[PDB]
Order: structure tokens, then C-alpha cells, then sequence
């Protein structure tokens, strides 16, 4: 169940907040 | 003529049932609402015999209230020849 | 009762039931059974083996019940496959003699056609010069008519019925698309106008007496402005609708239900007219002729009758059936009635004398829909086996098949050309049959090894959104229309 | 219920997966009311006959007896193919060119002044 | 869901009904078999004059019935009508309201804001559009 | 097989008549005949059912079978004498077999009573376009040349349309806009251009805090979410962090005028983001990932009060036992932030609004965890417990929602 692609879906392995720029170079 | 004199004071008093509900189950059956004092008589026709069968009941309820049973329901309607039946397969 | 064909067996849950005798004497459909003879279309080689198998006495009783309760109807040819075999059976009393198939059939259209039958052998209707004025403009109705064939396929404009919780039952559409009536199961019929064109009726009798006589706008005045909706309902039937037919001439509606009555409204007046009570039993399918005289009606009590419109009594009686008459279908020269049933046939009926002329057998359930060719030489029949089987009605042999749809085909019709045959099912499909390549090929045999040219004739399926397609009509454009209650 | 659960294995025998709501309840309703009107018909029928307990030939003669003005079924095919050729012999009726709308004779059709009460 | 509210806005108020008339001089907190049985001889009992005055006066060519086509219906029925003014002249008279509607915008539908492409000859301007 | 009614049923009926001591073989004569009947009408209601063009069924197929077989319909009662009563059906009886069989006549006059629809209306559509069946919701679903892009020149020009009046210059052209994102089946395959269409938007959008185009875009996720056709868990990596900044972030432009407008588009993100967290869900990667930065929002000292009042709106929309259990142990830190803010004369500055709105929010949303699971008593001095913050005035509006409570 591991294998399922949900594991690999971009949302499961990425973190919002540090995606998010927040107004920073 | 009583009947037409009746008749002809009923474009006031509505009757216990509405007009729609009334005029509804009268479409059912190809009568379509021409005159609305016209349903109203079937109106009142239909709620005499509702209440003919609840008076009577009533006085089968004393004897035995404020309670209106099955058993109340089968010698009322014995009398007018309709053997009214229990569920009994609930 | 287990090694049977998988095709009879809403045919063995009737026996089933059936283990007494009182059971039976009261079913009317096993007791025509019993009395009857299966006909039993048998090849001469095949049949050699059976005689040699059943007139030594080593058997001697079961050749006693083929020959007391089969008949036995030899060609002479090849012994049939058994796809061709399944093709043709499926009916009680099944696979018809040849000998009823080999009448003479007027299949050809009115005004030379030697297939056609003389103008004064069924007493049709007059026609005036305002009728030779409708032909030319309906012949600008042909022009914008493409040869749909297969590559121009045709547009399906569906006319959905959104709310419909009475549930609908029958629809018809006139010849001109302008009018759509709708049976429905809480016994009334509703008139749509679908042209810009609101539905008048004169308002009260005095009003025609002073309109017109000598006006010369008689179709203007009679409409009065006072009664002029986009919908008539029309009460009177005390049951669900089942039949529902416009006459040619935009009048008459006609309209047959449950409690065993039809009915012919007036859309002049937007009332009812006459009540024909002949079957005591539902009425299944009634239809106007073409030529809007008389008309058909076919019911529960196994017969279907032809009435004029002038009798309070039918003038035909076609009692063969075995079961209840779903469908009835004139021809487009109507000499000839096509009435579909329960018990799996399909039988024309000549008009003259009520004489059966063609028994069509081989579909597996209860035929629901009914169509003919435009040129009156072909039937398309529709039953619940989702088969549509095209018959040639001079051949009288099954031709064509096609075993696209699923659930029941209850709607059929061809083009105005004939090029496309559209079909329409409870699988919520229309599907478009290319009618020129089915019947390109048209005997001492009685079957010509139909092939399977289903995947070929298909041109679209056109899936429903949950709607199943209860009417298919073809404007004279050639423009595909359909009407199904949305569930 | 007990009776009602068999019900249920009735209709699944004949394939029957989705009917109506209710439709269990009310087959019910009416093999409880065809049993007590074989039963009832029999009681009286064994007065008749004057025994101690009601017995099966009574209650096959409640069947019979109930067969002849219950069920009628639609006509037989001998009957209709007699009615059918009484009717089909009669040759077609010619058409008058002018007679205008064609309808029966009018106590035959629906085409009456229709009147109503006058409202006072 | 709408599609049994078409039936269920008319038979719960019929249901009111009853409710609002068992109250006069009747019983309370009746047996719920004993009051389906009775609303189904009421609505057997009005699609019964509407199936027989029906055939009453279309036996007499007619389409829309009249007193005269009731007072027989119910003849046959056996009611014994004049005692009809007699039940309706009782003040006990009660007032249950009409039911209301599925759908209060009547016919708010607007579609949407794409119109693209014309009609082929053979296609009338009376049917719906061309998509977008 | 043949399946009939079982006997054991038949003898409970002859004996609950009148009609004792029957035999077996009496007994099997009575299941076999009415099993018959029972076969010999459903098979006879199938031909209304085939014939009505339906197979689901209306209460009322076995009432023409019966009265096929000259039976009457109604059923619950037998009229030896036929008048009042003939072949006409009462529709059945509603029984059922969970039935109380005991009612209150008062209560069924309470009960409300159910509309009447609109009558059946005739509607036309196209099934099929000179044999291509159109996407409308009236139906179901070394020199080489050079690419052709997957999405149509009518699909790229219907994006810049889209996109162009979603940006709300005319606010008819947006209601549409929103509603064709909200229903158009085939806005798949586009998704990706929609997604990083917003994504980039909010992020070059809060450099200056332009709030339209911010309620705009929030209004096209709000309509992208709703569209029931498109699959959205593929993007939501890039909507997500979109609605958080939305909620948690400073404003540009001064508060004191849009704040009101501010505060909208907070509580439109946490809307958002609380369906977002309802759909999508699998273990332990969306919805307490998105808890736990609201925690460290919340908790972290000297946090910026737009921030602040943000995180605590996105908090709050949780739910039912979010509240129950993470706006518990603060009630003294929200009190101390509201005294600081009191203190001094400097209101020029935004943290004077912020503390209002945040005081306010909370003290709402503590009432139903007052009325959810607490008796009210004690309400004039026993909330200076919790720093004395809306005190009498959040006992009076624990009253007022208590007589909603009584009005219901």
C-alpha cells in the first residue's frame, strides 16, 4: 500500500509553508 | 331546493380540507376545477364520512377513553359493511 | 428444465409456477399453447435422422407426442448453424410455416409499382388542392434534407421532459414538428407547441358563427386570442396513458390507457371527442393511419381492433395473437396492419378480410417498438432483447439483425429517405443504424444467412444522461428528435 | 418477520433484485388475504357438509367455488377468432367527400352543451 | 428529494388533515394502523366519485360533470345526501392550509453567457442554439 | 426452483380466525394456492412495468394486476358488497415493519408540510453534432515540424477569457466566470494553467497587498473546489499554500478601511481551508500539518497581529472537538494580549483593531463550548476567572443564543 501513488502525490512529500516565499529573496 | 341554496353560500367558508389538496385527488381522476364551490361540497362530503366514522367509533370507545384503536375501527365500520383489516406483519 | 436455451427462460418461470391443473385453465396463454402446434422449421437431412430415430417402436410414444403436438415444416437446403438457428426462434408456437409467408402483400406506396395496391381497394379519404399546396412546401423541407447516409450523420435535438413525477408513458410528435404530445401516469395527456406558435382554441361556441363566413382566414379566426398557452392538458382517461397519436392533419390527438378506452381529443377545440370501448382491458398502442381515417388500437385481451372513426364499433378484429398486442403499426399505403406482442411474433395483417399475411418470429422477449421502411418494404421490430431484426415484408424472412442496445429498444424509426434507421433503448442510448447498407443485398429456403453486420451498420451510440429515449422522430430536414423523461 | 422474510426469498427466486418500497409488505397483504378466504370459504362450506373439523376437499371446493366469480382472464383464442370473422367479413364502408369532421352519431361521442350551475 | 415530494406534499397534508379532524369529538392517539387504513378509504373514496361521476355524464355525451351527475354517483354509492347541509351548517368547521411550492424562483433558469455558431439549413431557428 | 409461502405461517392465520385443529396436508393446500397467486400477479405486474417504460416502479403496478384479474385493489380491506369500493385502488397502505404503531395526533399537524414541484416542462438538447456528441451537462461525461499544442486554440482562448473576467473588472462577468469554473466538465487538462495561475498570483499579489485581487483569486479556488468532474489532489501542493498566506499574512495596504474586507477574506481562506482539510484526507499529512503550523502561529510571542488574528480565525474554523481541545489551556495569554493592548495611548497603529477582532472571535467561539458541553450559572463575575474579558456581556450573549436555542 506503500507502493500506492498517493504516497508519491507531490501534496504527501511537500511542505506548504516553506513553498510559500512570504515575501522573501 | 336546499341543496342549491347550499351550495350557491360557498364562495366563503373553506371547508377542513384545502382546495388544493382537494382539487388535487379530484385532477387524479379527470375532475378538473370548473366552479371552486364545487369542491368544496366534495370537500364536505369527504369530511362527513371521515368524521360519521370517528363519532361512532367513539361511542365503541366509551363503553370499553380518549383513544382511538383498531379496535375501535372494527365494529364502527362492521355497521356500514367495510371489515377493516389489522397489519398484523410488522 | 435446466438444459434449455438461455433465452427462454422468462419463458420457464411461468411453468414454474404453473403445477396444477385449475392454474393452467385460467393462464389463456398455455392453454392457446397446448392447442396450438409448434411449427418447427426442420431441414430434410436432419430429418431423415429424426424418422429413422421415431418410426421404429422401440420409441413409439415419444413420436406419438411430436406427431400430435408438432408439426413439422421441411425445406429443402443445408441443415442451419446454430447463430443462424438462434437468430429465428425465441417465440411460442415458433418458426411460422412458410406457407403463411408466401401470400401476395400489396408492400408498395400510393400515388407504376406493381407492388402497389389500387387507390380503391381500401376506401381511404379524399384530398383537395390545399393538400397539393402541403407537398410543395414539403418538398422545400427535403431540399435542406441531406442524403444523411454514412457520413452525414444526423443532429439529435432531445426534448426532455425535466420535472415528469407523473410518470410519462406515450409520446407522439406530428409529421410537421410542431406539436409533442405526452401520456402520463397520472391520466392525462399534455400538447406542447414547440414552434414559436402558442396553441389556440376557439374560446366559446358563439364565437365561430360570427368569425369568417367569407373572411377567407378561416385557420386565423377559428384560433381565438383568449386561449393561447405553450401547453393544453387534457383530462378524461381514469389511467396511465399508454398510447399517444397525432393525426396527418394536425388534429385529432389520439390517446388509449388502462381503464380499456381510446380516446380521440380534438386540438380545434381541446377537448374529447368520442371514447371507443371495445377492449375491456388495457390498451397497450394506438396509431392514426397515415392518411387519417381509421385507426388501430391493440390492448391486453390479445386482439387488436380497427376502427374508423365514424363507428362506436371496430370494423377489424385481428385475434391471432397469443399474448397481449403491444405494438400496432399501419403501413405506409395503409392495406396492411403490423402488430408486434408479448408472445414474441410480429404479424401484418391485411386490412381487407383481417387475414394474417406474415408472421415474423425470432425475437426473444415482448416487442416494444415498430417501424417501417419508407419505401413499405421493410420492418424494423424492437423487443427487450435489445435485438432490432429488419425484416423484408414480400421476403418474410429474417434479413438483417442488430444486437447493439442492451435493455429494451423501445423506440424505432427510419430516416425520411430511408438511408438511416435510428433506434432508441432503456440503455439511455440512440443508435444509428445505416439503413441502405443493411438492405443492399435484397428463395426455396426460407432464411438467407444473415450475417454479422451489427459493428458495420453502427454510425453512433449517443449516450442519454439518465434519460431513457421513449420517442425517435425525424423532421422532414432529415433532423433526428427524441423525447424521454428524465429520471 | 417470519412470513415476511420468506417473502423476500419469493421475489429473489424470480430475480426480482429492486420492485417498490413496499412491495414485500403488500404481497404479504395478499397471500394473508387469499389464505383467509380459502380457509373462510371452506369453515362454511364444512358447516354445510356438517363435520367436526374442516377438511382439504372443503377447502379444495372454497378454490373452485371462488374461481367462477373471481378471476375471469382475458377471452379465449376459440372465442375470439369467432368474433374475429363475424366482424371481418363485412366489407369496408365507403367515405362521404364532404361530411365535414367524421364522427359517430352524437349520443355516441362527447359533444353535448355541457352546462353548469349559475353562480348566485 | 423532489420526485416523491410531487406525491408527499399532497398525502402529508391530507395527513394533516385527518389529524386536524380527529379532534373533533373523535378519539386521541390513535393506532397507527387503524389511521393509514382510514386514509386509504378516503382516497379510495374521492377517486371513486371521480372514476363514476365521470361515467355518468360522459353516458350522457357530455365531458365536465354536473349536481345532477353527482346526486347519482353518490345515489349509487349509497349516501344519503341530504344529510350533506346538515354536516357542513355545524360551526365545527376547521381552516388547513393549501400546500406550498417545490420550487419558489417559477423559472429562474438563464443559462449561460456563450453564444457561438449559427443553424444548418436543414435545422429551423425555433431549436435551441448552437453551443459554445 | 419453486418457491411458495411457508406452511408455519398458514396455520397462525387459521388458528388466529376461528378455525382450529387443521392438518398438514389442509395446511400445504392453502401455501401452494396463494403462492400461485402471488407468482401469477408479479408476473402480471411485470407487464406494467415493461409497458411503462420504467423497470424502478410506482407504488401502483400490482393494483392493475389485480384489477386484471378482477380483483379489487385495495388492500387492508374486502367489500362483499363491491359499490363503494370497486376495482379503484387506495394506494396501499404505509406500513412498515420497524412501525412504533402508536402516534401522537398533534405531533403529525406539527410536522411540516412537504412543497408541490413545478409541472413537467419540455426541454430540448443535442444528443449528437453531425455525429459527435457534445460536452453539455444535459449529457453524461535536419529541419522536422514543428508541436502542436494539447490544449485548443478555442480552449486557450477560453482560458484568457476566463482568467480575464475573473480578475473582476466587471463583476456579472466574474458570477459567470465562477459559475463556468464551478460546472465546465471538461476543465481538466487546463487544470494545471489555472493552478499555477492562482499559485503565482497570490504570491506577486501580497508583495503589495492588492486585497480584490486576492478575494478574487480566493473565489476561484472556492469555484475550482466545488467542480465535481476535475480531480484537485494532484494541485493541491500549490493551493494550499496559497490559502495559508492569504490567512497568515501581513497587509500592505492599511487595515483601519479593508480590514472589515481584511477580515472577509480571512474567514473566506479558512473556509476554504477547512474543506480542504476535509476533503484530500489520508493519514497524518494535510489536515494536522496545517494544525500544527496554526499552533506555532499561535503560540510563537511578538507575532504581528494580522498574522495573528488570521491564525486564530483559521483555528477556530475547525470544527467541533478542534475547539474542544486547542482553545482550552490560552484563555489567560488571549487575556494579557488584549491588557497590553489597552495599555498606553498609542492607537494609531493596527494591534488595537487586531485585538478586537481576535477577542471577539474567541469569545464567540468559547459560547458553544459553554452551551456544547456546560450548564450556564454563575454569569456575572465568574468569567474574570478567564481575565474578565467579555464577562457580563458574553453571559448576555450566552442568553441570547440560549432563546435561539428556545425559538428552535
Amino acid at each position: 500500500d506503500l507502493l500506492a501513488d498517493e504516497n508519491f502525490l507531490m501534496v504527501t512529500q511537500l511542505h506548504w509553508e516553506d513553498d510559500i516565499i512570504w515575501d522573501g529573496e | 331546493t336546499p341543496l342549491v341554496d347550499f351550495l350557491m353560500q360557498l364562495e366563503d367558508y373553506t371547508p377542513t380540507i384545502p382546495d388544493a389538496v382537494t382539487g388535487y385527488y379530484l385532477n387524479r381522476a379527470g375532475f378538473e376545477a370548473s366552479d371552486p364551490r364545487i369542491i368544496r361540497l366534495i370537500s364536505l362530503a369527504a369530511q362527513k364520512f371521515i368524521s360519521d366514522i370517528a363519532n361512532d367509533a367513539l361511542q365503541h370507545c366509551k363503553m370499553k377513553k380518549y383513544t382511538l384503536t383498531m379496535e375501535d375501527l372494527t365494529p364502527a365500520l362492521s355497521e356500514y359493511g367495510i371489515n377493516v383489516k389489522k397489519p398484523h406483519y410488522f | 428444465h435446466g438444459d434449455q436455451e438461455c433465452y427462454y427462460q422468462d419463458d420457464l418461470r411461468v411453468l414454474s409456477s404453473l403445477t396444477k391443473k385449475e392454474h393452467m385453465k385460467g393462464n389463456e396463454t398455455m392453454l392457446d399453447f397446448r392447442t396450438s402446434k409448434f411449427v418447427l422449421r426442420i431441414s430434410r437431412d436432419s430429418y431423415q435422422l429424426l424418422k429413422r430415430h421415431l418410426q421404429e417402436k422401440q420409441n413409439n410414444q415419444i413420436w406419438n407426442i411430436v406427431q400430435e403436438h408438432l408439426y413439422i415444416d421441411i425445406f429443402d437446403g443445408m441443415p442451419r448453424s446454430k447463430q443462424q438457428i438462434d437468430a429465428m426462434v425465441g417465440s411460442l408456437a415458433g418458426e411460422a410455416k412458410r406457407e403463411a409467408n408466401k401470400s401476395k402483400v400489396f408492400f408498395g406506396l400510393l400515388k407504376q409499382d406493381p407492388n402497389a395496391p389500387p387507390q380503391n381497394r381500401i376506401p381511404l379519404p379524399e384530398l383537395k388542392d390545399s393538400d397539393k399546396l402541403d407537398k410543395i412546401m414539403n418538398m422545400k423541407e427535403t431540399t435542406k434534407r441531406v442524403r444523411l447516409g454514412p457520413d452525414c450523420l444526423p443532429s439529435i435535438c432531445f426534448y426532455t421532459f425535466l420535472n415528469a413525477y407523473q410518470g410519462l408513458t406515450a409520446v407522439d410528435v406530428t409529421d410537421d414538428s410542431s406539436l409533442i404530445a405526452g401520456g402520463f401516469a397520472d391520466s392525462t395527456v399534455r400538447v406542447w407547441s414547440v414552434t414559436p406558435k402558442k396553441l389556440r382554441s376557439v374560446k366559446q361556441a358563439s364565437d365561430l358563427s360570427l368569425i369568417d363566413k367569407e373572411s377567407d382566414d378561416v385557420l386565423e379566426r377559428i384560433m381565438d386570442e383568449k386561449t393561447a398557452s405553450e401547453l393544453k392538458i387534457l383530462y378524461g382517461h381514469s389511467g396511465p396513458v399508454y398510447g399517444a397519436s397525432f393525426s396527418p392533419d394536425r388534429n385529432y390527438l389520439l390517446s388509449s390507457s388502462e381503464d380499456g378506452t381510446v380516446r380521440l381529443w380534438s386540438l380545434q377545440t381541446f377537448t374529447c371527442l368520442v371514447g371507443y370501448k371495445g377492449h375491456n382491458y388495457p390498451v397497450w398502442d394506438t396509431q392514426f393511419s397515415p392518411y387519417g381515417y381509421y385507426f388501430v388500437s391493440g390492448g391486453h385481451d390479445r386482439v387488436a381492433r380497427l376502427w374508423a372513426t365514424d363507428h362506436y364499433q371496430p370494423l377489424r378484429i385481428f385475434a391471432g395473437h397469443l399474448a397481449d398486442v403491444n405494438c400496432t403499426r399501419f403501413h405506409p399505403n395503409s392495406n396492411y396492419v403490423a402488430t408486434g406482442s408479448a408472445d414474441r411474433t410480429v404479424r401484418l395483417w391485411d386490412v381487407l378480410n383481417g387475414n394474417c399475411v406474415r408472421i415474423f418470429t425470432g425475437h426473444k422477449g415482448p416487442i416494444h417498438s415498430l417501424t417501417f421502411s419508407p419505401n413499405g418494404r421493410f420492418l424494423a421490430t424492437g423487443a427487450t432483447d435489445g435485438r432490432v431484426l429488419l425484416w423484408d415484408i414480400g421476403h418474410g424472412l429474417m434479413v438483417g439483425e442488430l444486437k447493439g442496445h442492451t435493455d429494451t429498444v423501445c423506440s424505432l424509426r427510419f430516416s425520411r429517405d430511408g438511408e438511416i434507421l435510428a433506434s432508441g433503448s432503456m440503455d439511455n442510448t440512440v443508435r444509428l443504424w445505416d439503413a441502405i447498407k443493411a438492405f443492399e443485398d435484397l428463395t426455396a429456403t426460407g432464411h438467407i444467412n444473415l450475417p454479422e453486420n451489427s459493428q458495420e451498420l453502427l454510425l453512433g451510440t449517443y449516450m442519454t444522461k439518465s434519460t431513457p429515449v421513449v420517442h425517435l422522430h425525424f423532421t422532414r430536414r432529415n433532423l433526428v428528435l427524441a423525447a424521454g423523461a428524465y429520471s | 418477520p417470519k412470513d415476511a422474510q420468506m417473502m423476500a426469498q419469493i421475489l429473489k427466486d424470480m430475480g426480482i433484485t429492486e420492485y417498490e418500497p413496499r412491495v414485500i409488505n403488500q404481497m404479504l397483504e395478499f397471500a394473508f388475504r387469499y389464505v383467509t378466504t380459502i380457509l373462510d370459504d371452506a369453515k362454511i362450506y364444512s358447516s354445510h357438509a356438517k363435520k367436526a373439523t374442516v377438511d382439504a376437499d372443503d377447502v379444495r371446493l372454497a378454490i373452485q367455488c371462488r374461481a367462477d366469480q373471481s378471476f375471469t382472464s382475458p377471452p379465449p383464442r376459440d372465442f375470439l377468432l369467432d368474433i374475429a370473422r363475424q366482424r371481418n367479413q363485412t366489407p369496408l364502408p365507403l367515405i362521404k367527400p364532404y361530411s365535414g369532421p367524421r364522427l359517430p352519431p352524437d349520443r355516441y361521442c362527447l359533444t353535448a352543451p355541457n352546462y353548469r350551475l349559475k353562480s348566485l | 428529494n423532489p420526485a416523491d415530494n410531487y406525491h408527499l406534499a399532497r398525502r402529508r397534508t391530507l395527513q394533516v388533515v385527518v389529524s386536524s379532524l380527529l379532534t373533533e369529538a373523535g378519539f386521541e392517539s390513535a393506532e397507527k394502523a387503524s389511521v393509514e387504513t382510514l386514509t386509504e378509504m378516503l382516497q379510495s373514496y374521492i377517486s371513486e366519485i371521480g372514476r363514476s361521476a365521470k361515467s355518468y355524464c360522459e353516458h350522457t355525451a357530455r365531458t365536465q360533470p354536473t349536481l345532477s351527475d353527482i346526486v347519482v354517483t353518490l345515489v349509487e354509492m349509497g349516501f344519503n345526501v341530504d344529510t350533506l347541509p346538515a354536516y357542513a351548517k355545524r360551526s365545527q368547521r376547521m381552516v388547513i392550509t393549501a400546500p406550498p411550492v417545490t420550487n419558489q424562483p417559477v423559472t429562474p433558469k438563464a443559462l449561460t453567457a456563450g453564444q457561438n455558431r449559427p443553424h444548418p439549413p436543414h435545422i429551423p431557428s425555433h431549436f435551441p442554439e448552437f453551443p459554445d | 426452483s419453486n418457491t411458495v409461502l411457508p406452511s408455519e405461517s398458514m396455520k397462525v392465520v387459521a388458528e388466529s380466525m376461528g378455525i382450529a385443529q387443521i392438518q398438514e396436508e389442509t395446511c400445504q393446500l392453502l401455501t401452494d394456492e396463494v403462492s400461485y397467486r402471488i407468482k401469477e400477479i408479479a408476473q402480471d405486474a411485470l407487464k406494467f412495468m415493461h409497458m411503462g417504460k420504467r423497470q424502478k416502479l410506482t407504488t401502483s403496478d400490482i393494483d392493475y394486476a389485480l384489477k386484471l384479474k378482477n380483483v379489487e385493489p385495495l388492500y387492508g380491506f374486502h367489500a362483499q358488497e363491491f359499490i363503494p369500493f370497486r376495482f379503484a385502488s387506495g394506494g396501499g397502505r404505509e406500513l412498515y415493519f420497524y412501525e412504533e404503531k402508536e402516534v401522537d395526533l398533534s405531533d403529525i399537524i406539527n410536522t411540516p408540510l412537504p412543497r408541490v414541484p413545478l409541472d413537467v416542462c419540455l426541454k430540448a438538447h443535442w444528443l449528437s453534432i453531425e455525429g459527435c456528441q457534445p460536452a453539455i451537462p444535459e449529457n453524461p461525461p535536419r529541419l522536422k515540424p514543428r508541436s502542436i499544442h494539447e490544449l485548443s486554440v478555442e480552449q486557450q482562448l477560453y482560458y484568457k477569457e476566463i482568467t480575464e473576467a475573473c480578475v473582476g473588472s466587471c463583476e456579472a462577468k466574474r458570477a459567470e466566470a465562477l459559475q463556468s469554473i464551478a460546472t465546465d466538465p471538461g476543465l481538466y487538462q487546463m487544470l494545471p494553467r489555472f493552478s499555477t495561475f492562482i499559485s503565482e498570483g497570490v504570491r506577486v499579489n501580497v508583495v503589495q497587498n492588492n486585497l480584490a485581487l486576492l478575494i478574487y483569486l480566493m473565489r476561484m479556488v472556492k469555484a475550482l473546489m466545488d467542480n465535481p468532474t476535475l480531480y484537485l489532489e494532484k494541485y493541491v501542493h500549490e493551493l494550499i499554500p496559497a490559502v495559508m498566506t492569504c490567512i497568515v499574512s501581513r497587509q500592505l495596504c492599511l487595515r483601519p478601511d479593508v480590514d472589515n474586507h481584511w477580515a472577509l477574506r480571512d474567514f473566506a481562506a479558512r473556509l476554504v481551508a477547512q474543506i480542504c482539510k476535509h476533503f484530500s484526507t489520508t493519514t497524518n499529512n494535510i489536515q494536522s500539518r496545517i494544525t500544527k503550523t496554526f499552533t506555532k502561529s499561535w503560540v510563537d510571542e511578538k507575532t504581528p497581529w494580522t498574522t495573528r488574528y488570521g491564525s486564530i480565525a483559521g483555528l477556530a474554523e475547525l470544527g467541533h472537538d478542534v475547539i474542544k481541545t486547542l482553545i482550552l489551556p490560552r484563555l489567560q495569554q488571549e487575556g494579557e494580549r488584549i491588557r497590553s493592548v489597552l495599555d498606553g495611548p498609542v492607537l494609531s497603529n493596527i494591534d488595537r483593531i487586531g485585538a478586537d477582532h481576535v477577542q471577539s472571535l474567541l469569545l464567540k467561539h468559547c459560547a458553544p463550548v459553554l452551551a456544547k458541553l456546560r450548564p450556564p450559572p454563575d454569569n456575572q463575575d465568574a468569567y474574570r476567572a478567564e481575565f474578565g474579558s467579555l464577562g457580563p456581556l458574553l453571559c448576555s450573549q450566552v442568553v441570547k443564543a440560549r432563546a435561539q436555542a428556545a425559538l428552535q
